[PDB]
């Protein structure tokens, strides 16, 4: 039985009419659904293209419709005849043909290496995607791995990230997942479980994999992607455990009361995915008005009506029994084959058009049909409305760069408020761009949550987030960072200088360092104040006694020795007032030669007075004391330089400790530092000590001869307890300064009152 | 269409390209009268000697279906659907096998037909690493290699002659393509790549040929080439090379090999080419079997009359259209006769299908050596899964046993790579194939062809090896070639790429990644010239002792009480700086002595004219005048400039040339600096010469003061005429200035002397 029709081109058809039926026969029972119902289909949709003036207006289209009984190799034979006629009917210039996922790949294999162009109608399977192996396959129904956009889509509205998925064992489930965990990584989703539901197995399987899929609290959404059976056993067992999930389920799945019927407690709000099929207004009405005799072209409608009705031509007995009467339901894949034939029609079209523009009819270059431009550069590249449309906005008829037809599916939502049972609500669409509803939502409605699946959680603040994944990278679980040192990258906290705070709320590493210099007036007030008032006195004192050195210089010690005295003072109290500076370099090394300078000078021209005293007991030599007195400075002098060099001084970057407020008040010089010139301090304290133990008094400075050893045993006791001092408040550094300044301040008070009041005592006398 | 059809029980198929394009215009007009017509007799000669052959297949004969194929895909598919006529269920005869095409593309399109039928193929030419692939070749096998080893032996003798540099042009078939991209990366490995790469198609020579071998020889440089191309068209490419007097040297794949047909009147383009060709063992008994063939005899072919007539132009037995009626006493004898190598390869081929059938009729009929009605259906599937692809056994006509005489299947249906190594030559005024090489898996190349210009042809000549000391890599044209040119001037080039300077103050090393900072040439001055300035400190030494013994005198109670004792000490230390500071320019330039250095200058040069002054002007005023204006010059020039600057000495002054490197950086800005103190410093001096010249005449110390104004008269003339050689101080950082702070310790002893003299006249006197 062959379909043919007159037409001036004729397009091939490859429809499973028959079943597959037992091994004596080749072709069984006749399918009156899925081989006879779309091949009524694509001849009505075949004569409104001849009837439609803007559709090949003068070219009339014929059919050459083959029957496939399920078979690979039945169909293989057939789909030889469509390669054979074109090197005897008219070429097959394009064939609709292919409803199986291997009568589909059989045929494209067969047709490829003679360039015949063939869209499909209702063949999902994802390995005629491969266009390395099919180059002249094309399908209208979209993929079916094409739904995991979708599903990705749908959870990132949502915000589902922790997802579960559930494969099968055959190339459905398979294809799906795979490439579906590559879209869940475009949309920062990760895969928790990766289970796989597959062949028939025992209830005890179904218990431990949804045991497993359970076992983990933060995976409360489940990706569904197998058949019917399997989701509904699946749904079964889940119910008998009483869990809790909101699966995500698929076209295995979709608007279909054997899958969910007995679980609707399971199953509350499970996201349902449908592709969208609209009924035809004009299809049904065809199919009504049929009957086996006016409708001759049909070969199989004979056996059609006599198996629908139970009936044989032999005795007559049909011609009650009509087609009107009973029931039509429209199959979903009716608008499939619609658009498909459309779609060549529209093809053929484009063909004329832009290749045979002076002639209206079959123009002489049409005759030799070439199927691989015609394939590749119109087929894949047609837009037109979709016929008999319930006037929706699904008039998208268009083939993708790799022949795969775009879908448009929907998104339904099983509801259980409205009915208790069966309420498949849709809530939106999948057309090249998401278009859920929350509203009708249950949980989506401002009642409820989102019932999320989040990997672990993230409460984390920006300054305190640490990204530390032990096994689930989407976790981003975080571990506080130190608090004083800032982060590097959001995914990966880095300490920058944890020793002091950065600029942490600026998202910058760089170091943020506070100038704490040793200003502060609670412990400099009163020192500073102090050593001015001391200095400004050591001043008026001096200028006193130069204002009338004309007398007492000569009866009394030197000139020389006295301004050398007053010298002295004045550099020991403008030490003492200016210890406190900046932390700079230049102020270090000011401080390090007048504090021992100071003293340094005013002990050795204390020595030198003492030594005139001591020569009295080479010569006296009055002039060259002076020079003594300068030479012993220099000395000490040249010990400062010597370990100034050899220090290289500096300044500290600050003398805070490890984690605390930020102050810088520390200098390069240190203990061994300084008592190498505290040992020549000592040896001059010593010098003066000895000049005490010489007790031998002039009558003009019998005070100041006991005012020596007054001297030294104030030197010696702040020495002693300084060095413990010193000892205790190496780390500190306020203090320090301020010890080391009353100090000072207390020596020069001391020298003060041992040289400049006998003589202001004198003054105030005459 | 013509075809040989054999009744028997078991039929194997047969694709043979007789017709091809030779002389004409014809797509396949001509005869092919070593591809086609020879591998479709020895085909033939199989086939009948299995028939009557005892010890495989006992009591059943083979037939065939040998088709044409055009050397086309398309017609080749066509025409195979007679394979499958008998299996949909002119008669329709069933085909138990099928012998694959000799081209890779048709061999592809034969298999692609043949799987969904399950029909098992066998080739013996198509040699393609697009094939072997069991997930769309199923129903394939080969006796030959792919293209694979035939590539990588390529590679291998590219390499051994140093062959680096070379043009590319192959087709744009099945064949072509992949074998093409296994060069590349067979060559990419090796570190060899091509000038450029060309794909040619069936077409007429005029335009792609002509483009093609005009192109080759717009880049004289390259001289090898390869062949990656069909014979069909390695033919017409000859041709066109032949119009258009090529000299190139080809290196041939099996394609060409060493078929004498491609070649024919224009021998003198192919000469010296290397062509590649399979190893195989000529057959004895195909060769009788073809030299004892008749045009009468020889009823079974269609196609013998034409493959006669192109052979010897007559007319078997038509008029006398032709040049010549055959005289009926000339046979293919071995002066004009050559068989193919790739002749073994089929009988290799029908021998295994027949063995692989014979088997089969063994396990499937135990009881009798007879087809049973269990056989009468065939299973291709199983066949070719374990009957097939499972064969051991020795070649057919073999007098020996060793690794080539058994034929054996590969996981993917494939063969064994021994690619022989063919040379063009000319050898006593006939022009023929010799060997010379062998690749058992490992290069075996003789040293015996003879080259286009008897000379081993050379290549990459555009980027030659040279040294990288200085040369850098430079590519405007093309990325392979690379032109040396000389760069880096004494800077690194560590990348071969592109050259970049070192920088300031830096030396590359001889490996050209580190750059190496020559010393500086201030320090470590002590040895040859700045000795010189030490003989002025020694002479400064001598000043210093000279300064010992002028206090001397004031030391022990001077007998002239008239110059003040203060005075006359405070001038000694003024000249005592001046000896000691020469010491501090002179050594060495640390940063602690460059703040010393200005320091010393400063000081010694401003208390020096200011004790002059205070005692050119009771007794306290001057002495405290003289420390006034002395601690304020100090104080000044404290907070003016080394307080600020910071002098740190580094590397600079290496704008003039990389090979020098001053200690100074920081410390040669205030040298900088210091011209300007120098002419305040000065300033001050040439003030007091004219403050007190001849003005006071004190008549106490008149010859002294007389004196006095002579040594502020020679001090500014001194002090001038160092100004011009502070100028040139910087072109020579380690001698000028050495050399300029002498002038300073001169005049420091020569105000010694004159300022003493009146001092020490009178201990003299
Ligand atoms: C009678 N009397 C002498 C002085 C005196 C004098 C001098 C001096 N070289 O002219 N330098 C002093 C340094 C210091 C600091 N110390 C603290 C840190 O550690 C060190 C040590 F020695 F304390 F361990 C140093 C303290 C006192 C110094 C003051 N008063
Ligand atoms: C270490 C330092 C600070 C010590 C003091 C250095 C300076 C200020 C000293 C060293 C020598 C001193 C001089 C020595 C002798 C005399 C003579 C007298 O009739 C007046 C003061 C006068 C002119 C002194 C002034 C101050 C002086 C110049
Ligand atoms: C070296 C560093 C500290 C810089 C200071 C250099 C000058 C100013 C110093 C260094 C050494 C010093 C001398 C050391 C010893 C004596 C001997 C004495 O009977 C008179 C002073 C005299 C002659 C000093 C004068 C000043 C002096 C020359
Ligand atoms: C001694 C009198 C008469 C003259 C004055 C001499 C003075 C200027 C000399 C004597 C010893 C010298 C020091 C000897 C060694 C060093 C260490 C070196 O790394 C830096 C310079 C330095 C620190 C010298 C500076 C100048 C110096 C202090
Ligand atoms: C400050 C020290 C360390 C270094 C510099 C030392 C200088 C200032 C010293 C060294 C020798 C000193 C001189 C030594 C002797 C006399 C004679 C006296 O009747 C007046 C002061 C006078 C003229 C001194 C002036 C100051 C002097 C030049
Ligand atoms: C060479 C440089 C550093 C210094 C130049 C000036 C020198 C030579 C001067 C300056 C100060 C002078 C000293 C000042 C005072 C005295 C004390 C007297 O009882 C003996 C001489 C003596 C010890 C002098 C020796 C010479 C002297 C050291
Ligand atoms: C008593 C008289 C002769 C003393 C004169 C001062 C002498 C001892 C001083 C004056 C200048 C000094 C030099 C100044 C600078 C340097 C560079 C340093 O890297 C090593 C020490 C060295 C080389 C010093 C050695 C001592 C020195 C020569
Ligand atoms: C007696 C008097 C005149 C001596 C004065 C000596 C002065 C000018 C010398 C002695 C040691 C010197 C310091 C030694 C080392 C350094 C570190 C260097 O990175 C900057 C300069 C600096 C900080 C020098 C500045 C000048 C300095 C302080
Ligand atoms: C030659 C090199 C080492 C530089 C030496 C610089 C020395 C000699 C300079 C630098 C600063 C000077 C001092 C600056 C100020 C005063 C105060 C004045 O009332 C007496 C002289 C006196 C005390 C100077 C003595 C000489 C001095 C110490
Ligand atoms: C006579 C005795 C007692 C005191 C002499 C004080 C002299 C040596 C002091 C007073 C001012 C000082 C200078 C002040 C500031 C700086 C800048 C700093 O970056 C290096 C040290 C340097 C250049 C100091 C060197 C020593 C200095 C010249
Ligand atoms: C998902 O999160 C985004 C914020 O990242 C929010 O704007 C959106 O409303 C959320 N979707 C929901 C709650 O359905
Ligand atoms: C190739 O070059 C090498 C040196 O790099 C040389 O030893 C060898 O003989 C050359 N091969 C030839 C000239 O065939
Ligand atoms: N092996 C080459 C040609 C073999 C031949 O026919 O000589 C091919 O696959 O096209």
């Amino acid at each position: 039985k062959v379909l043919t029709l007159e037409g001036d081109l004729v397009l091939g058809g490859l429809f499973p009419v028959h079943q597959k039926g037992g091994p004596a026969e080749d072709c069984g029972p006749v399918n009156e659904h899925r081989g006879i119902q779309r091949l009524e289909a694509m001849l009505f949709a075949l004569d409104r293209i001849n009837r439609d003036p803007h559709l090949l207006p003068g070219v009339r289209l014929g059919a050459h419709i083959l029957d496939s009984c399920s078979k690979d190799t039945h169909a293989l034979e057939q789909a030889l005849d469509f390669v054979r006629a074109s090197l005897a009917p008219t070429a097959i210039t394009g064939v609709i043909g292919g409803s199986y996922s291997d009568v589909s790949i059989q045929v494209a294999n067969l047709l490829r290496l003679f360039q015949i162009p063939q869209i499909s109608y209702a063949s999902t399977s994802a390995k005629l995607s491969d266009k390395s192996r099919y180059d002249y396959f094309a399908r209208t129904v979209p993929p079916d791995f094409f739904q995991a956009k979708a599903m990705a889509e749908i959870l990132r509205f949502f915000n589902w990230t922790y997802v579960s998925t559930v494969a099968s064992e055959g190339d459905y489930g398979e294809t799906g997942i795979e490439a579906f965990e590559l879209e869940a990584r475009a949309r920062n989703i990760c895969v928790a479980t990766s289970e796989k539901v597959g062949r028939a197995m025992s209830r005890a399987a179904f218990e431990g994999v949804v045991r497993a899929l359970l076992q983990k609290p933060s995976a409360r959404v489940a990706v569904l992607f197998t058949r019917s059976e399997d989701a509904r056993e699946l749904l079964a067992a889940s119910q008998r455990l009483n869990a809790s999930f909101t699966w995500v389920a698929s076209d295995g799945w979709g608007a279909l009361e054997s899958v969910v019927a007995g679980s609707e407690g399971a199953a509350e709000g499970a996201i349902t995915i449908e592709l969208a099929s609209y009924p035809i207004s004009d299809f049904a009405s065809y199919f009504q008005s049929l009957d086996p005799w006016n409708n001759s072209r049909n070969p199989w409608f004979r056996e059609f009506w006599e198996q629908r009705f139970r009936c044989s031509f032999r005795q007559r007995d049909c011609a009650a029994h009509s087609l009107r009467a009973v029931p039509f339901e429209q199959e979903s894949k009716i608008m499939f084959v619609v658009n498909a034939v459309y779609a060549m029609a529209h093809a053929l079209h484009n063909m004329h058009r832009a290749l045979c523009p002076n002639t209206t009819r079959l123009c002489d270059a049409m005759r030799p049909v070439n199927g691989r431009r015609l394939y590749k550069d119109f087929v894949l590249n047609v837009k037109f409305d979709a016929p008999f449309r319930p006037a929706d906005t699904h008039n998208e008829v268009r083939f993708d760069r790799f022949g795969d037809g775009i879908g448009r599916y929907n998104i339904f939502t099983y509801l259980r408020a409205g009915s208790g049972r069966y309420r498949y609500q849709k809530v939106g669409y999948w057309a090249e761009g998401l278009t859920l509803d929350t509203s009708l939502i249950p949980w989506a409605s401002p009642s409820a949550g989102p019932l999320p699946a989040s990997r672990c959680s993230e409460p984390c603040l920006q300054n305190e987030v640490k990204s530390v994944q032990p096994g689930e990278v989407c976790c981003w679980l975080c571990i506080p960072c130190q608090p004083y040192e800032y982060r590097l990258d959001e995914f990966t906290c880095a300490d920058c200088g944890l020793g002091y705070w950065p600029n942490a709320s600026l998202t910058g590493c760089f170091e943020l360092p506070q100038e704490y210099i040793r200003w502060g007036d609670a412990w400099a007030v009163g020192p500073v104040t102090i050593a001015c008032l001391g200095a400004l006195a050591t001043l008026f004192v001096l200028g006193v006694f130069v204002r009338h050195n004309a007398t007492p210089v000569v009866k009394a010690s030197g000139r020389e020795l006295c301004y050398i005295l007053l010298g002295g003072v004045f550099l020991c109290y403008c030490m003492t007032f200016i210890f406190i500076a900046k932390p700079s370099t230049a102020v270090c090394t000011l401080r390090r030669l007048g504090l021992g300078t100071a003293f340094s000078v005013c002990y050795s021209a204390l020595l030198t007075k003492t030594n005139r005293i001591a020569r009295i007991f080479r010569f006296i030599s009055p002039a060259s004391q002076v020079a003594i007195c300068l030479a012993l400075i220099s000395g000490q002098l040249l010990i400062v330089v010597a370990w100034l060099v050899v220090e290289a001084p500096g300044t500290g970057k600050e003398t805070a400790p490890e984690r605390r407020e930020v102050v810088t008040l520390r200098c390069n010089h240190r203990d061994a530092s300084m008592l190498g010139s505290l040992a020549y301090n000592v040896l001059l304290i010593a010098l003066c000590t000895l000049y005490a133990f010489k007790t031998r008094k002039c009558p003009e400075n019998f005070n100041e001869a006991k005012f020596i050893g007054f001297t030294m045993y104030t030197t010696c006791i702040i020495w002693l307890a300084f060095l413990p001092i010193f000892y205790v408040t190496s780390s500190d550094y306020r203090v320090q300064t301020t010890t080391m300044c009353v100090s000072v301040s207390l020596s020069g008070s001391v020298v003060l009152g041992c040289l400049f009041a006998p003589k202001l005592h004198i003054i105030l006398f005459q | 269409r013509r075809e040989i059809k054999i009744e028997g029980d078991l039929v194997l198929g047969g694709l043979f390209p007789i017709n091809e394009k030779g002389t004409g215009t014809e797509e396949c007009g001509r005869i092919n009268e070593d591809r086609g017509i020879q591998r479709l007799e020895a085909m033939l000669f199989a086939i009948d000697e299995i028939n009557k052959d005892d010890y495989l297949l006992p009591g059943v004969k083979l037939g065939v279906h040998i088709l044409d194929t055009c050397s086309r895909d398309t017609y080749a598919l066509e025409q195979s659907l007679e394979f499958v006529r008998a299996s949909l269920t002119n008669i329709p005869l069933l085909i138990a096998g099928v012998i694959g095409g000799s081209y890779s593309s048709v061999s592809i399109q034969v298999a692609n037909l043949l799987r969904l039928f399950q029909i098992p193929q066998i080739s013996y030419a198509s040699t393609s690493a697009k094939l072997s692939d069991k997930s769309r070749y199923d129903y394939f096998a080969r006796t030959v290699p792919p293209d694979f080893y035939q590539a990588k032996a390529m590679a291998e003798i590219l390499r051994f002659f140093n062959w680096t540099y070379v043009s590319t042009v192959a087709s744009e078939g099945d064949y072509g393509e992949t074998g093409i991209e296994a060069f590349e990366q067979e060559a990419r490995l090796r570190n060899i790549c091509i000038a450029t790469a060309e794909k040619v198609g069936r077409s007429n020579i005029r335009k792609s040929y002509d483009s093609v071998i005009r192109e080759l020889l717009q880049k004289p440089n390259a001289r090898v080439v390869v062949l990656f191309m069909r014979s069909d068209d390695s033919r017409e490419l000859i041709a066109a090379a032949s119009r258009a007097n090529a000299s190139f040297t080809w290196v041939a794949s099996d394609g060409w090999g060493a078929q004498e047909s491609i070649i024919k009147g224009s021998e003198h383009v192919a000469y010296g080419a290397i062509t590649l060709e399979l190893a195989s063992q000529p057959v004895r008994q195909f060769d009788r079997y073809f030299q004892s063939l008749n045009p009468y005899n020889n009823h079974r072919n269609p196609w013998f009359r034409d493959f006669w007539e192109q052979k010897f132009q007559c007319s078997l037995q038509n008029k006398r259209n032709h040049r010549r009626v055959c005289d009926k006493h000339l046979a293919i004898d071995s002066s004009n006769y050559e068989q193919e190598s790739k002749i073994m390869f089929v009988v290799n081929a029908v021998y295994a299908m027949a063995h692989a059938l014979h088997k089969m009729q063994r396990t499937l009929c135990p009881n009798t050596t007879k087809l049973c009605d269990a056989m009468k259906i065939l299973d291709g599937k199983k066949l070719y899964k374990d009957y097939l692809l499972k064969i051991n056994f020795t070649a057919p006509f073999n007098p020996n046993k060793d690794a080539d005489s058994i034929v054996k299947f590969d996981t993917f249906g494939d063969g064994m790579g021994r690619y022989n190594v063919f040379n063009f030559q000319n050898v006593g005024g006939k022009y023929s194939y010799l060997k010379v090489g062998h690749w058992a898996e490992t290069l075996s190349l003789d040293v015996n062809s003879i080259h286009w210009s008897r000379n081993s042809v050379p290549t990459s000549q555009c980027s030659d090896p040279c040294a990288p000391n200085e040369m850098k890599n430079m590519q405007p044209g093309d990325v392979c070639c690379w032109i040396c040119i000389p760069c880096e001037p004494y800077e690194y080039l560590a990348d071969e790429f592109t050259c970049m300077d070192c920088g300031s103050g830096q030396w590359p090393t001889a490996d050209l990644t580190g750059c190496y900072d020559l010393p500086e040439d201030y320090i470590r001055w002590e040895d040859a010239w700045a000795i010189g300035p030490v003989t002025i400190a020694c002479l400064g030494f001598m000043c210093t002792c000279m300064v010992v013994t002028v206090f001397i005198k004031h030391n022990n109670t001077p007998l002239v009480k008239a110059s003040g004792r203060e005075l006359c000490y405070i001038l000694l230390f003024g000249v005592g700086l001046s000896y000691c500071m020469t010491f501090f320019f002179i050594a060495k330039p640390s940063p602690v002595i460059c703040a010393l250095r200005r320091l010393g200058l400063g000081s010694s040069f401003a208390i020096c004219y200011s004790a002059l002054l205070t005692k050119t002007n009771k007794f306290i005023s001057p002495s405290s005048q003289v420390f006034i204006c002395l601690g304020l010059i100090l104080v000044q020039i404290v907070m003016v400039s080394v307080w600020l600057i910071l002098e740190a000495p580094g590397t600079r002054r290496y704008t003039l040339a990389e090979k020098r490197e001053t200690v100074i950086l920081k410390c040669n800005v205030k040298d900088s600096s210091m011209l300007i103190s120098l002419t305040y410093d000065v300033i001050l001096v040439i003030l007091c010469t004219v403050y007190a010249f001849k003005t006071r005449k004190c008549p106490e110390n008149f010859n002294e003061a007389k004196f006095i104004g002579f040594t502020m008269y020679t001090t500014c003339i001194i002090w001038l005429a160092f100004l011009p050689i502070f100028y040139v101080t910087s072109s020579d950082y380690r001698v000028q200035t050495t050399t300029m702070c002498i002038s300073v310790s001169l005049s420091g002893f020569v105000v010694l002397g004159c300022l003493f003299a009146p001092k020490v006249h009178i201990i003299l006197f």
